């Protein structure tokens, strides 16, 4: 029922976080 | 609502009509609850993959209208349902990795993202290896070699956000992965394409962005190439 799961995707990967 | 967004992308539009559309659809989808989305549905879903297939598969609107939809899957996707159910599907996963093409740069980099997220993606598995069957699975269409669309966006001429859009996929295709050989093996198989002269040319670029994917690629090879 949350939004914005796409949007926490694509900014832990432009920082670097994601990598992990 | 839902309802109607469907029957109008069942009714056979075109062009400025099919644009108009799916940029009402985007807005829709973007600014709509969770529960608007499931009404659209997979049932919804198929209905712009199936447009997006047609898009992909022929050849004035095209480009805008390939992106468009692409623009629509990132709002779908943008809960958990929405990834699901893009997960569920047969062939959608291929035809985002088909509309990476370096020569609508844009998209391309729409593309890449959606791509790179479900690799890092908690749940379904490795993601990345069905990223990569995809590409497979579209190399052998095109007739070109699986990572040379990612290779050709890291060419001089492009654009950063394209050049650092593919190296982010890059990264989300090796990361995620458990088996070292794997690892070094898909490095490797870039490398044979041309990246290490590209690597070169990216290290001398002023982009933050950049600077965090090029430091990733860098850190993990040097570990695996360590470990191994």
């Amino acid at each position: 029922d949350e939004t914005g799961v796409m949007d926490s995707l694509l900014e832990a990967l432009q920082s670097g976080a994601a990598f992990r | 609502s839902a309802m109607m967004y469907i029957q109008e992308l069942r009714s056979g539009l075109r062009d400025m009509h099919l644009l108009s559309c799916l940029e009402s659809l985007r807005v829709s989808l973007n600014n709509n609850p969770v529960s608007w989305v499931q009404t659209f549905g997979a049932e919804g879903l198929a209905s712009l993959l199936d447009i997006l297939k047609r898009l992909h598969d022929e050849k004035n609107y095209d480009s805008r209208n390939q992106h468009e939809i692409i623009r629509c899957l990132k709002a779908f996707m943008n809960n958990k349902f929405g990834i699901k159910t893009m997960l569920e599907t047969e062939e959608g996963i291929l035809l985002l990795v088909r509309a990476m093409d370096p020569a609508v740069p844009n998209m391309m980099i729409d593309a890449a993202k959606l791509l790179s997220a479900l690799c890092i993606l908690p749940q379904p598995e490795d993601m990345n290896e069905r990223v990569l069957e995809a590409m497979t699975e579209r190399a052998e269409m095109d007739e070109v070699e699986r990572f040379q669309p990612l290779l050709d966006g890291l060419k001089s001429g492009t654009s950063i956000a394209l050049k650092v859009g593919c190296l982010q996929l890059i990264n989300a295709l090796i990361t995620p992965a458990e088996e070292l050989d794997f690892r070094v093996h898909i490095r490797s198989e870039l490398m044979r394409l041309g990246l290490h002269q590209v690597l070169q040319e990216l290290r001398e670029i002023e982009n933050e962005d950049m600077k965090v994917q090029l430091c990733v690629f860098d850190e993990q090879g040097d570990e695996d190439f360590f470990d191994l």
